């Protein structure tokens, strides 16, 4: 079981990190802002920071507090 | 317990799967 | 001042250092036997491949054939008793 | 283009070894080559899937065939709990008398790898119970991939 | 007017160093510098070590156009002499590099017809779709 | 297993010979 | 060979042309500029890629943008 | 141009120029990266020395029965080790030195102009295919005599009679590699079509 | 202990997305360099101007995700393993007691498991885990090699090859034998790619050996 | 500055030399162990590699307070061929014997000390200008890359060779210690047991650590 | 005086002469070797060069090989056979280096002597001159290991 459960977690990790890479290669090349004007893809690029900034809050919240508790418990 | 005879049959059968790749890989690279 | 631009051979210092002039310093007694022993294999792809195809076959041959194997799982190998784990 | 990276002339002409390194890693990118039309880009892809799809089957026929040949099955089928499933044998020209013996753990004669892959049960819970079944099955995937 | 040939101008006094020509020069191009001097003094050599420039027109052989303008920026900004250099390669013919117009590029002249210009601001470039599978080096070509 | 002499024949061929040929031929193709 | 291309935004400060260690950029006279001067790149051959140009541009967003292409004997700057 | 019936196309490398050519070059070895007709002699010397090979092992089963595989074993002749091989070493090389070093210099017809060995040369060079053709055939049986011992072990003729006695039950297809050959026969039936589909479907 | 871990797991999922969601949205452009649409996809940098751009591209953004991917998966596969170990060994008290503070992870899960693995190559003899005892070392040495590519950047090595291509060139008996393709310190992006390969190949083989040979040594 | 390409080149060869010889001999010892053939691994029972000279040095100094040091009570220190000394049931200092495992380590000390000289010397000689960057001085002591061009100049400066030297310093000295600390516990420290003089680790070094195994 | 100078005049060439470069002894010695001479056939070098490198390479195998214990002298042949492989391997390497660097059509790229004189370029450059050397290396390379064996079981 161990040799399996780890296999499908790692092999699931790489695949998502590739899902986003080709997500970038999309935006870097074959995305067209003209035909997409006002679409749902263009609305996201319209607010980049909100998505970027809030992931930066959640990742810090879990950052300080999760580590902050392990250190306190230590 | 597998009969020694069957073994070479399989290895020869997988030998053909070696040429069909070589024939593919050529035609694909030759494009 | 150096120049002699008419020769770009001497401007590059490219001069062969330790190459000598002297012609063959080797004896004819042993010459005529080797000089005809080297050209038996002169050729590009029909000889080098003999070394790959025919030459490397002693790994194949004496790897399987001759019983000089030392502690090889090939031949001598397991002869002692096999290890069993705790559970099974 | 003559030289190695046949698909791009910017690499095709390089005096250095970077021609070599990128030549390998720029291969599978089909949107960038000399001239890749929309049609012939889909071509190599859909051909390549036949490559991946055939490579997988052989890889499976190997697992089946080895367990059928170098591994124990029947002996495991009888005592699934108290005996270890075996994978391909250990062939190294490099061993002492000890390490050979110490790796012969199993039912077989030679040194072998107790198989932690897990594929070995999914055959039995689908159920087979002969090394013949495994070989019979390991031929199809060889054929089918062909 | 601008171009010149290669007369005999001696070489500055130097005692040898591992910086210098290599087996490029055999099969590949190499450069040549010619400047003049008034007093004799020492100058940094870009290939390493120091060298004594003569009292008059000098000639060097370097391995790179890169190394070459390092020495012009040297003598132009420090000893305040002009320099001009060449491209020499084994087939026997020499080219005149550096102010081909006869004037340093830093200062304006007339007759220069410049290449590689774009009449659009950067934001006005094409986005990579509009060159797709037709192909160009990049959105800046189109 | 009854085939036992095979590994001694293949493994050297596939661990050395093939990597010897595929080392040579793949090289000669880097420069033409 | 690297690509280097120049844009309307030039002030003609020459500060690029002073930077190039291979002396690629060369100032071509022009009209619409305040100083009536525009750079230009006759040699894309010898652009090594230093992008000492792009550092020197006083312009907000650059008047020169070097686009790295493939790399030859010169554009690798080899002494070998 | 019977040419082993692949269908139409043979590679250009084998057009039917050299004698015996059916235009069969699977591996592109019949090309000329160095030469080809060197293979012809290499075939021919193999072929020549092969076709005469059977004769030794053939008739010995029919007469006194020290058959070829057991033949070189039991004799009284060889005298104290090296004399057995050492005599046979020289005489081949000395004349082969001539023909080998000579006829890759003295011209590419291996002992055809026959200056070392003068035949009656009545028929001479036209039918020369037939020689090459009659030996190539004996070449293939020579392989069989191996498997005749390996698979069966009986003499070539002691195998013949068994095939004569029981024609149905003496086949390879029963014994041993029979399971293996019957597959190589099947995969050899489609063989001409794959080779043909290059041309037709392409 | 179950509680505190699921937040680390939850942490790892965000900072992995945060990187990747950034590389996608800034692939088009950002305030620093708003040319990246037309400058390519994977490129080393815009040069040391206007603040010294580095890793400015969207490949270098992805590049950084892997390092977090290997944590948030490492945390999982750890947290899965040592909750189960206690359960396979018949005790729930090794985890939920010592799982809270970070020392038990090191002191209990790592310290006990390592005892069986390192005895494989033991100079007293070969255990049946000597297979994994070696590889567990092969796992580090690759991981440790991976830092040479990630840390040391190119310009140092390019000046070193210069000295060697000078020595081989002017040394005797090697004058005669020369290279067709002039050797050069491999490209910026090429190293990071090579670097992250070693990092992962080493990151996997250690935990692949530790996991297998801990449960093969004890058998739960 | 003028022949610098010779200095750096040779030093660069000395490191690669010691790289395989100093370090690689552990990999042999690591592998030959795991293959179950202890007859091979360099060790005391197996192939003898002993520090002849170092051993031979300790011979003189324990023979020194005879003739080369006529006026003395005894030798300078006890690490030479002297005898053990005790206080509070502890070993003050006993002698130290140099075996094969002691041999193999010093060459790793040598390996690191050379490699970390390569990096600093290269920083000095190429600080001014290197063959690839002729102006380098005018870019200052401390600067990032010059270009992305030329395959990239990343980290070419002479501040950046000190950046790199600190990881080899760190590495060099760190193992200098692990040599010390566990040689000294093995072959010196511990309580005086009277009989046996049992050490802290029980005197396992030359047998214990040959390969990276132990 | 000053012992050390740049090579033969020009200071701006990469190397510079030193006692191990231009001397009475070192100029002669490195030139005496069956390497740099321009006056001997390349076939004759390989049968010289390769002849030596077989003998000295046998030693490590026939002494410190995997199997260093045999009562039939098999410890010695086990090294001879394997030392005969680096004979067979390097022949593949040698010949490979020929089909790469040297084109059958391109002439000899060697340079001309030390001083003023242009003397005929190295007879070994192109594949012809090179391949004659390679087979020559193979001819000698077999001998070196052979005589190494004969010197093991005799002498
Ligand atoms: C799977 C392997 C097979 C099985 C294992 C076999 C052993 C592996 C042996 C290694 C063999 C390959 C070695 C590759 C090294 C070279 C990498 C390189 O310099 O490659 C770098 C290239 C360089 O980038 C390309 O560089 C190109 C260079 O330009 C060239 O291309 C231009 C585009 O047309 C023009 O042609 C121009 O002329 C020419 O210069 C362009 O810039 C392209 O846009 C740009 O993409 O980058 C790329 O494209 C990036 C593509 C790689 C992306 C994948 C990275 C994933 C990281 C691995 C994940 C960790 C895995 C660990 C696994 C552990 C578990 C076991
Ligand atoms: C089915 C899935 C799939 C497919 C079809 C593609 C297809 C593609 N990807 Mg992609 N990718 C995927 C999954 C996939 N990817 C995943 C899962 C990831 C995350 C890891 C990525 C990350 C990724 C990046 C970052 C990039 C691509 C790129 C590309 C394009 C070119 C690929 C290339 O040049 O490779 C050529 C072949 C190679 C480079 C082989 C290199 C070998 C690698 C480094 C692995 C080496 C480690 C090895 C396994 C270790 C062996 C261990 C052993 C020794 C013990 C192509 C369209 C590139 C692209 O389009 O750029 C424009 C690009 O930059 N992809
Ligand atoms: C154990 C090592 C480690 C740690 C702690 C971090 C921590 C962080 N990384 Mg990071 N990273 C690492 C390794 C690490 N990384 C590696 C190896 C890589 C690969 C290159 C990356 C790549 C990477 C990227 C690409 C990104 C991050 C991001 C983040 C942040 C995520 C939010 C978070 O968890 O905040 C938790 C913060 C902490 C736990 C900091 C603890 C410090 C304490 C609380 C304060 C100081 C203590 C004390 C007072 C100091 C006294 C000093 C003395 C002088 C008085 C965070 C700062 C992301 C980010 O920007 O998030 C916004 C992001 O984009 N990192
Ligand atoms: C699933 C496995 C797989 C598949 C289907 C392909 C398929 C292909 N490869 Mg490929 N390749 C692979 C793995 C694979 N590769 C690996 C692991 C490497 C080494 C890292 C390479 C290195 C490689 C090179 C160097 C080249 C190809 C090329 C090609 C194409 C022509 C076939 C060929 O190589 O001849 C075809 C798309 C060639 C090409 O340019 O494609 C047109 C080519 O030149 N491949
Ligand atoms: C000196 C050290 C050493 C060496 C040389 C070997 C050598 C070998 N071991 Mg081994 N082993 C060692 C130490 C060593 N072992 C130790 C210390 C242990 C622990 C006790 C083991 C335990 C062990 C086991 C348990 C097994 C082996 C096996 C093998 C064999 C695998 C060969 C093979 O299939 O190649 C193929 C190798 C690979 C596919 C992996 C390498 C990946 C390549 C290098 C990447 C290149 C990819 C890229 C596309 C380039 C293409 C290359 C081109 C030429 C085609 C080989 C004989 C196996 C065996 O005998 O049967 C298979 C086996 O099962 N070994
Ligand atoms: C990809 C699947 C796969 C893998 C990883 C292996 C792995 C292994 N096989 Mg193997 N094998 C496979 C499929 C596979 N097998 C199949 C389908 C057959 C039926 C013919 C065999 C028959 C076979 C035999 C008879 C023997 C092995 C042996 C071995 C071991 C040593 C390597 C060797 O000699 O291979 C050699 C294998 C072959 C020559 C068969 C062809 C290669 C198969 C089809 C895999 C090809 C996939 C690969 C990606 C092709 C790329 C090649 C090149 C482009 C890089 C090793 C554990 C040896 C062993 O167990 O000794 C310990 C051994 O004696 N194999
Ligand atoms: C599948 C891969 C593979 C295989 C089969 C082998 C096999 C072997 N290795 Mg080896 N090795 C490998 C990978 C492999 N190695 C790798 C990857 C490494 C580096 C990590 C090493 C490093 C290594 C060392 C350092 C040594 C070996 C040795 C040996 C030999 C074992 C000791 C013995 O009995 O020699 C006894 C051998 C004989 C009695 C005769 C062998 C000679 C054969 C029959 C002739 C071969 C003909 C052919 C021309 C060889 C060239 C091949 C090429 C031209 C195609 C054996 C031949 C030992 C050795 O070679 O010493 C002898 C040894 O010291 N190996
Ligand atoms: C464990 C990680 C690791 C390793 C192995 C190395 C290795 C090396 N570094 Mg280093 N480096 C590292 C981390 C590492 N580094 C890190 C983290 C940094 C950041 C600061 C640096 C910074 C750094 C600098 C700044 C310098 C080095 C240098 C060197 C080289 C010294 C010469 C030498 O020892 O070669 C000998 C090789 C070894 C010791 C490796 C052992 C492998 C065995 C013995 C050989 C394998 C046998 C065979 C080939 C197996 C393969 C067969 C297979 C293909 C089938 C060497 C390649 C220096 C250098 O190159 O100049 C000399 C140098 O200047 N590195
Ligand atoms: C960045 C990028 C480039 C350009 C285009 C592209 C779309 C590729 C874009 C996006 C890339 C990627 C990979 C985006 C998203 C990835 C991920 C993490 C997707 C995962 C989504 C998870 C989802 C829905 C889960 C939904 C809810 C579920 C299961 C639970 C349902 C249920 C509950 C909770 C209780 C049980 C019963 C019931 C009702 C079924
Ligand atoms: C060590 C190092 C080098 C030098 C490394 C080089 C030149 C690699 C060459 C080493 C040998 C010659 C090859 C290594 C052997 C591999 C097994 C080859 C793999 C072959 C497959 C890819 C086919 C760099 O060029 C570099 C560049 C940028 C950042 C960091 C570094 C860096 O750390
Ligand atoms: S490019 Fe930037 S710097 Fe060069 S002139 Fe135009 S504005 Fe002044
Ligand atoms: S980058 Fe190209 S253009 Fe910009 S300065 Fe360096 S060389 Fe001149
Ligand atoms: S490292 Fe690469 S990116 Fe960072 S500055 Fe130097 S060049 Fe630009």
């Amino acid at each position: 079981q161990a040799s399996l459960y780890t296999h499908h977690q790692y092999i699931a990790g790489f695949m998502l990190c590739g899902a986003f890479a080709h997500g970038a290669i999309f935006f870097i090349r074959d995305y067209d802002p003209v035909a997409n004007k006002g679409n749902v893809l263009a609305r996201i690029l319209d607010h980049k920071e909100a998505i970027i900034s809030h992931l930066s809050w959640v990742s810090l919240f879990l950052g300080f507090h999760t580590l902050g508790l392990y250190v306190h418990n230590d | 317990s597998i009969s020694e005879s069957q073994i070479f049959i399989a290895i020869f059968l997988a030998l053909i799967n070696g040429f069909l790749a070589l024939r593919l890989g050529s035609t694909l690279y030759n494009s | 001042r150096y120049f002699d631009l008419d020769d770009l051979e001497n401007t590059l210092g490219s001069w062969d250092m330790y190459g000598q002039e002297d012609q063959k310093r080797y004896p004819g007694l042993q010459n005529e036997f080797f000089e005809r022993a080297g050209e038996s294999l002169t050729r590009r792809e029909a000889i080098r491949s003999v070394l790959f195809l025919g030459g490397g076959g002693a790994l194949l041959a004496w790897g399987a054939k001759g019983a000089s194997d030392v502690t090889l799982p090939i031949t001598v190998g397991p002869q002692k008793g096999g290890e069993k784990g705790p559970k099974g | 283009a003559t030289k190695f990276p046949k698909f791009s002339q910017g690499l095709a002409q390089d005096p250095t070894t970077r021609r070599i390194w990128f030549g390998v890693a720029t291969a599978h990118d089909f949107e960038s080559h000399d001239s890749i039309t929309e049609e012939t880009l889909y071509q190599k892809i859909f051909a390549s899937h036949f490559g991946q799809l055939s490579i997988i089957f052989l890889w499976t026929s190997g697992n089946l065939f080895h367990v059928a040949w170098q591994g124990n099955f029947e002996a495991w089928v009888q005592d699934p709990l108290h005996i270890r499933p075996i994978a391909h044998a250990i062939w190294d020209p490099h061993f002492g008398q000890s390490a050979v013996e110490a790796f012969t753990r199993g039912g077989a004669s030679g040194p072998v790898n107790i198989a932690t892959s897990g594929v070995y049960q999914w055959w039995y819970t689908i159920g087979m119970r002969t090394n013949q079944d495994l070989y019979q099955g390991s031929v199809f995937l060889s054929i089918a991939a062909g | 007017t601008p171009p010149q040939l290669d007369p005999n101008t001696p070489s500055p006094i130097f005692g040898g160093s591992t910086g210098g020509l290599l087996r490029k020069a055999q099969v590949e191009e190499f450069y040549v510098i010619t400047w003049e001097a008034k007093k004799e003094q020492i100058f940094e050599m870009p290939t390493g070590g120091a060298a004594i420039m003569r009292k008059g027109p000098n000639l060097l052989k370097l391995a790179r156009k890169e190394q070459c303008l390092a020495l012009t920026t040297q003598l132009r900004t420090k000893f305040k002499t002009d320099a001009c250099f060449y491209r020499v390669f084994p087939s026997g013919e020499v080219q005149y590099l550096h102010p081909k117009d006869g004037v340093y590029p830093e200062k304006v002249n007339a007759g220069r017809e410049g290449a590689n210009q774009n009449m659009r601001s950067i934001g006005e470039n094409v986005n990579p779709i509009k060159v797709k599978f037709t192909g160009k080096i990049g959105p800046f070509d189109v | 297993m009854n085939a036992a002499y095979l590994p001694s024949i293949f493994v050297p061929l596939v661990g050395l010979v093939f990597p010897a040929i595929a080392m040579a031929s793949a090289f000669l193709y880097i420069e033409k | 060979s690297h690509n280097v291309k120049i844009y309307d935004t030039c002030i003609g400060c020459t500060q690029c042309v002073r930077a190039c260690p291979t002396d690629v950029l060369e100032m071509v006279p022009w009209d619409g500029c305040k100083a009536k001067q525009i750079a230009s790149a006759p040699r894309t051959e010898d652009c090594v890629g230093c992008k000492r140009c792009e550092t020197a541009c006083p312009t907000d967003f650059l008047s020169v943008r070097v686009y790295l292409g493939a790399e030859t004997t010169r554009s690798m700057g080899l002494a070998y | 141009r019977p040419m082993w019936y692949p269908g139409a196309t043979a590679p250009k490398h084998l057009d039917g120029s050299m004698l015996g050519d059916y235009g069969y070059d699977p591996l592109d070895l019949g090309a000329n990266p160095d030469s080809l007709a060197w293979f012809r002699e290499a075939e021919l010397m193999n072929g020549r020395y092969a076709m005469l090979g059977v004769m030794g092992g053939a008739f010995v089963n029919a007469f006194g029965l020290p058959n070829w595989w057991e033949a070189g074993a039991k004799v009284d002749v060889p005298i104290s080790l090296g004399v057995l091989i050492a005599l046979e070493l020289a005489i081949f090389a000395v004349f082969e030195y001539k023909r080998y070093e000579g006829f890759k210099k003295t011209g590419e017809c291996g002992v055809l102009s026959f200056m070392p060995f003068d035949p009656l040369n009545m028929r001479s060079e036209e039918n020369k295919l037939k020689e090459l053709k009659n030996g190539r055939l004996a070449m293939v049986a020579s392989v069989g005599f191996i498997s005749q011992y390996l698979v069966t072990g009986k003499g070539p003729v002691d195998n013949l009679k068994d095939h004569i006695v029981d024609p149905l039950h003496n086949n390879i297809y029963t014994s041993s590699v029979g399971n293996e050959v019957t597959v190589a026969i099947v995969f050899a039936a489609m063989w001409p079509m794959f080779a043909e589909a290059k041309k037709a479907l392409g | 202990g179950d509680f505190l871990v699921h937040h680390a797991i939850a942490l790892g999922l965000h900072t992995t997305t945060l990187i990747l969601v950034k590389g996608a949205l800034d692939a088009r452009g950002s305030k620093l360099m708003p040319d990246k649409k037309d400058f390519g996809y994977s490129f080393p940098c815009d040069g040391p101007g206007r603040g010294g751009t580095c890793d400015i591209s969207a490949w270098d953004a992805f590049y950084l995700s892997v390092f977090w991917m290997l944590n948030t998966i490492g945390w999982v596969t750890f947290y899965w393993h040592w909750k189960h170990l206690g359960i396979w060994q018949g005790n729930v008290n090794q985890f939920n007691e010592s799982s809270t503070y970070l020392m038990g992870w090191l002191r209990d899960y790592l310290w006990l498991n390592s005892s069986q693995l390192i005895n494989g190559y033991n100079p007293f003899g070969m255990n049946s885990l000597s297979v994994w005892a070696w590889m567990f070392l092969f796992g580090h040495l690759v991981y440790a090699t991976g830092f040479m590519f990630l840390i040391s950047w190119r310009g140092y090595w390019q000046e070193l090859i210069e000295t060697l291509a000078w020595a081989h060139e002017r040394t005797p008996l090697a004058n005669l034998v020369r290279w067709k393709d002039k050797p050069v310190a491999l490209s910026i992006v090429q190293a990071r790619l090579v670097g992250l390969a070693h990092f992962s190949v080493g990151y996997i083989f250690t935990y692949a050996a530790f996991l297998i040979a801990s449960t093969s040594g004890k058998f739960g | 500055i003028r022949h610098r390409d010779a200095i750096i080149s040779h030093l660069n060869w000395v490191c690669i030399f010691l790289g395989f010889h100093s370090f690689g001999l552990y990999i042999h010892n690591d592998t030959m162990s795991a293959l179950g053939r202890p007859q091979d691994m360099f060790s005391d029972t197996t192939i003898q590699l002993q520090p002849i000279f170092a051993q031979w040095i300790q011979s003189i100094h324990y023979a020194a307070p005879q003739l080369t040091a006529p006026t003395a009570s005894a030798a300078t220190s006890l690490t030479w061929g002297g005898d053990i000394v005790s206080v509070g049931g502890k070993v003050a200092m006993m002698p130290i014997s140099l075996g094969t495992s002691d041999f193999m380590v010093h060459h790793i000390h040598a390996f690191t000390i050379h490699v970390t000289a390569l990096i600093l010397l290269k920083g000095v000689l190429y600080s001014r200008s290197s063959r690839l960057i002729p102006d380098k001085a005018n870019l200052g002591f401390r600067f990032p890359c010059d270009g992305p061009g030329r395959g990239g100049t990343c980290q070419v400066s002479a501040w950046d060779h000190v950046f790199l030297g600190l990881f080899w310093m760190y590495n060099s000295l760190s193992i200098v210690i692990f040599h010390f600390s566990w040689k000294m516990q093995s072959d010196v420290w511990g309580t005086v047991s009277e009989s046996g003089v049992s050490h802290i680790t029980g005197g396992n070094f030359a047998n214990s650590a040959n390969a990276i195994n132990g | 005086k000053q012992v050390i100078q740049p090579i033969n005049g020009d200071p701006f060439i990469g190397m510079l002469e030193t006692p191990v470069t231009s001397a009475p002894i070192v100029a002669g010695f490195l030139s005496n070797l069956p390497a740099y001479r321009t006056g001997v056939s390349p076939l004759l070098r390989g049968v010289e060069i390769g002849l030596t490198h077989g003998f000295l390479v046998a030693g490590p195998f026939i002494k410190l090989g995997p199997l260093r214990d045999a009562a039939g002298g098999a410890a010695e042949t086990a090294g001879c056979l394997s030392g005969a492989l680096l004979v067979i391997i390097l022949t593949a390497c040698l010949t490979i280096y020929g089909q790469a660097t040297f084109e059958d059509d391109e002439p000899q790229i060697g340079v001309k002597t030390l001083s003023g004189r242009d003397i005929a370029r190295d007879p070994l450059q192109s594949a012809e001159g090179w391949n004659e050397f390679t087979s020559g290396w193979l001819v000698g390379g077999l001998s070196g290991v052979a005589w190494a064996y004969l010197c093991t079981q005799f002498l």
